[PDB]
């Protein structure tokens, strides 16, 4: 539906261009390139050209200044014509265009202040969606936290005030992405689950894209039963999944208690996380809260087992088991102790009442601070 | 009531990261190859 | 001399509280007889 | 005293009691209830009833001397 | 200009403040309550800004004006306005109102205004006889309300003398004074007294006549949030460098937990550097956060980069960050605690092995701790069982260190205890809240 300017594949070429054992690779050169010499982006050429020390191409940078200049020129010429001899619909799709042109060739201050000016000048409830829309995908582009967060908040609220549902889809796939940037990946998941059904944002991602985002942020945040329910017997998770063995097998590994398999895939999952420019710096913090998981999903079932065994159902050695199961205890994740005499891990899940009464201790105890500072604050 | 008289003396990410984040390490597929290589044999 | 002073002082002070603790005492006594009457 | 008042309270809505039909509210602690006797009485109503149970045509129990809804 | 004017509109609406404060300080004395004393020095550092010469001038020329020496002591040492055409006479006091002498409080409050004021200037010794003057002038008096404007002033005064840098011709002064507060039984005054007599005596670095002080000296708990938490702070570093750290630890939390929200950075500041320094030496890894806020990143930056090297147990990393901003510790006033945290690393390898493990041998132990020799690992480990950071016995006869395997505390009395601790602050609380109930007549 909605123009796939900016293209998020050409950030994701980028970052995968500013990667270090990437920075060298060729193909990604390659579609860059032909990504820009299709759209005529010369600022976003001089911008990479900057950033990455590359050589300039004096002949194919000043074609495409030339062709911005004379593009831009036309532009300029239909808004005066419009407004000289038509009303103020022709004038704002002049500038919508304006604003849309300035996008697409990489201009990303000019865009926003074109962009900007056009909603000033907006009046019908879709089209400030729509340049809202915009702005958001502009501010994904250059991964500007502060616009991505204040545009979701003006998408959030003209939904409010006027919302259609295809809309209010779409804002909803901005905003799991924005999560997923963000690593609150709860509500990334809650978003994608919720939109899976009826993914529309094309201009974002591909459906496959998207589906393979939705496994991996309901996986580290949906536990057993949600993740069951919505994600294993999920419809169109599933039928999309048959056209993605890979990822399929790492859902599935998890749910079926094939840790080895399980392990291997998470390694994969890793290896393709690491390249992503959206899932770029969580990568590290996914893979510890996945080897998280695997290990109170294992322990939950036993009260105690010999390390040998945890060994041998993830496929690795005794030390490697040992070392991260220590270090998972030090941080305070798993509910178990390690016994290495006999190399034995007890589990120390606390019963219903111990759990509830430390709860209530923690709870209480911030409860009769809040009330001790507002009585010393009242009583004078 | 200000307490003047202790004087009040990038990574701007929105997350919050934990304590393991800042440790240094290879990564998970490195580990898992090596170790699936040193039990293979 | 300074005995007055600082014996009067103390003495002032703990009939102040006493006579802010019998009025709030007042106050509870008159609640809980008008529920009483009621 | 407040005690042994609350207590007296209590004795009040006590064994026997008269099922009537609460016919209509008038005030605050007063309405006009149809008895099974065969006569409708204007009596008073004790405040530890709830004034949302008392629907213009839910059975009440009232004390046997003086009639009030209790 | 029209700039001017408008600085007069702000002179006058701060006239304003200052006389409805000195009315609070006249209805407290009227009213036989301190609480609106304890009000009007709580507008008190709002309006310390805001003013000026000519608002001191003005306020000094409006009270007062009885041609007592208190008039030939505050004028000469501020600047006064010239014939402007606004002579809007100033006067709250007429006739009897003006005949009549000043309150303690009214008269107290106007020379602390003259004193902070002069403080603004940062001519200290200018303010230096003011404060003197007003001293001498509050000294014979005993009225019980000037008391809690006497405590604001008696902090104002060693904090002039620590922009004098001399903090040491005034120690018997304070001391004399907080006995007189103590013989008067007041709360306030012993409060900040005892606060500013600990921050002289760690500013000479006599932590040992602190220490002996607070041990014989009882700090008031019915006092100010802000003087508690700024006492918690001087306990901490008093058992931090006393050894007792655990101790320290609670304090710092407390006082940390007392903190006024948002609006001591640098108290906070400081609090957050030490509680992270005793915390490390007790060999707990402290929240991460703390160093991710606005107001405490760049400030705690070394502490930050302190508690990686010691969590990633390398002793080198330690070292470097001493030769660079070690020195700043210094500055800091931490030093000596980060150089018993570099020799008392273990400590923390120690404890995380005792939360991972529940039977771990002492060679595996000396292995993971990086221990040249499992003898050294039982030295080490036995201390720290003792020292009561661990909470294992050592089988000597095969060297494996068993935990104490942990009990259903619930089946314990350790909950019965918790719950009544918790029981007798809430009914204190009620009993508290229900005692005043300020019934006006």
């Amino acid at each position: 539906g909605l123009p796939k300017n900016p293209d998020l594949r050409i950030a994701q070429l980028r970052f995968l261009l500013s990667l270090p054992e990437h920075r060298g690779d060729a193909a990604v050169r390659d579609e860059l390139m032909a990504a820009v010499r299709d759209n005529n982006m010369a600022p976003y050429y001089e911008a990479l050209c900057k950033s990455l020390d590359w050589q300039i191409d004096v002949d194919l940078l000043n074609k495409m200044k030339k062709a911005n200049e004379d593009e831009l020129k036309r532009l300029d010429e239909e808004l005066e014509d419009a407004e000289k001899n038509l009303g103020e619909s022709e004038i704002r799709d002049a500038m919508m265009a304006k604003a849309e042109y300035l996008c697409r060739i990489g201009d990303k201050e000019g865009a926003l202040t074109a962009f900007r000016k056009t909603y000033d000048k907006t009046v019908a409830l879709g089209h400030r969606l729509d340049i809202v829309f915009y702005l958001l995908r502009i501010g994904l582009f250059y991964m500007d936290n502060d616009l991505i967060t204040r545009n979701t908040e003006k998408a959030k609220s003209l939904i409010e005030e006027g919302g259609d549902w295809d809309r209010r889809n779409r804002l909803k796939v901005y905003q799991g992405l924005y999560c997923v940037a963000i690593r609150d990946f709860k509500q990334a998941a809650e978003l994608f689950l919720d939109t899976v059904s009826t993914f529309t944002s094309y201009e974002l991602m591909d459906y496959k894209t998207f589906v393979t985002y939705t496994v991996y942020v309901s996986m580290i945040a949906l536990e057993r039963p949600d993740l069951r329910e919505k994600v294993i017997k999920g419809a169109e998770i599933l039928e999309v999944l048959h056209s993605l063995p890979a990822v399929r097998q790492y859902l599935f590994s998890l749910y079926e208690c094939r840790y080895s398999v399980f392990f291997q895939s998470l390694a994969v999952v890793e290896q393709e996380m690491k390249k992503d420019w959206l899932f770029a710096p969580h990568y590290r913090y996914y893979v510890r809260e996945m080897r998280i998981h695997a290990y109170s999903q294992l322990l939950e079932s036993y009260r105690s087992l010999t390390l040998g065994y945890m060994a041998e159902a993830f496929g690795v050695g005794v030390e490697f088991i040992d070392q991260e199961l220590s270090r998972f205890i030090a941080a305070g994740r798993l509910h178990c102790k390690i016994d290495k005499v006999n190399e034995i891990v007890e589990t120390n899940r606390p019963d219903s009442k111990n759990w509830q009464y430390q709860e209530t201790i923690k709870k209480g105890d911030l409860l009769l601070n809040r009330v001790q500072k507002l009585s010393r604050v009242i009583n004078m | 009531d200000e307490f003047e008289e202790f004087p009040a003396e990038e990574d701007a990410h929105v997350w919050e990261d934990n304590w393991d984040d800042d440790n240094v390490e290879d990564d998970f597929s490195n580990q898992l190859r090596a170790e699936l290589e040193k039990h293979g044999y | 001399r300074q005995y007055y002073l600082s014996k009067i002082e103390e003495l002032q002070l703990i009939v102040n509280d006493k006579s802010q603790n019998l009025r709030r005492l007042q106050a509870q006594r008159n609640e809980l007889n008008a529920k009483v009457r009621l | 005293e407040f005690l042994h008042a609350q207590e007296e309270v209590k004795r009040i809505q006590s064994i026997p009691l008269v099922i009537g039909q609460f016919l209509e509210a008038v005030d605050q602690n007063t309405a006009i209830v149809g008895s099974t006797t065969g006569s409708n009485y204007y009596v008073r109503i004790l405040s530890t009833i709830d004034r949302e149970l008392l629907k213009p045509n839910a059975s009440v129990a009232l004390h046997k001397h003086s009639n009030a809804l209790v | 200009a029209a700039a001017e004017h408008s600085q007069r509109e702000l002179d006058t609406v701060t006239l304003e403040d200052i006389k409805e404060h000195v009315k609070q300080l006249e209805k407290a004395v009227s009213g036989k309550e301190p609480r609106f004393v304890l009000r009007a020095l709580r507008m008190l550092p709002s309006t310390s800004r805001r003013l000026n010469h000519y608002v001191l001038y003005k306020a000094v020329q409006g009270f007062f004006t009885s041609n007592n020496a208190t008039r030939d002591f505050l004028l000469p040492f501020l600047e006064e306005p010239m014939d402007t055409e606004a002579d809007l006479q100033f006067r709250p006091r007429t006739g009897k109102a003006a005949s009549t002498p000043l309150l303690p409080e009214v008269e107290a409050y106007l020379q602390l205004l003259v004193v902070i004021f002069m403080m603004n200037s940062k001519r200290y010794k200018e303010a230096q006889k003011i404060s003197d003057d007003l001293m001498q002038k509050i000294s014979t008096q005993n009225r019980r309300a000037l008391d809690l404007v006497a405590a604001k002033c008696y902090y104002y005064h060693a904090r002039v003398y620590e922009f004098l840098d001399k903090l040491d011709v005034v120690r018997s002064f304070l001391h004399a004074r907080l006995r007189t507060a103590t013989l008067r039984h007041d709360a306030d005054g012993q409060a900040t007294l005892l606060n500013l007599l600990l921050r002289n005596y760690l500013h000479y670095s006599l932590y040992d006549q602190a220490e002996k002080l607070v041990s014989k000296s009882v700090f008031p708990e019915q006092a100010n949030n802000n003087e508690w938490a700024r006492y918690l702070y001087y306990t901490g570093r008093i058992k931090a460098i006393q050894l007792e750290y655990s101790e320290a630890r609670r304090t710092m939390t407390n006082a940390l937990r007392k903190a006024p929200q948002h609006t001591a950075v640098g108290f906070k500041q400081t609090v957050h550097k030490l509680l992270i320094v005793v915390e490390l030496l007790l060999g707990e890894i402290p929240d991460r956060l703390q160093f991710r806020q606005p107001s405490l990143k760049r400030s705690l930056m070394p502490y930050f980069l302190l508690t990686q090297a010691v969590r990633t147990g390398n002793l080198a990393k330690f070292n470097q960050v001493l030769d660079q901003f070690g020195e700043k510790f210094q500055a800091d006033g931490t030093y000596t605690l980060i150089i018993r945290l570099r020799h008392n690393v273990i400590k923390t390898g120690v404890r995380m092995i005792s939360l991972s493990y529940s039977r771990i041998s002492l060679a595996d132990i000396a292995q993971k701790l990086q221990l040249d020799s499992p003898e050294d690992a039982e030295f080490i480990v036995a201390k720290a069982i003792r020292d009561g950071v661990i909470e294992a016995s050592i089988n000597h006869e095969k060297g494996y260190v068993q935990s104490k395997e942990m009990i259903d505390i619930y089946s314990t009395r350790e909950p019965q205890l918790a719950f009544h601790q918790r029981i007798s602050f809430c009914l204190d609380i009620h009993n508290m809240s229900v005692k005043a109930m300020r019934f006006p007549p």
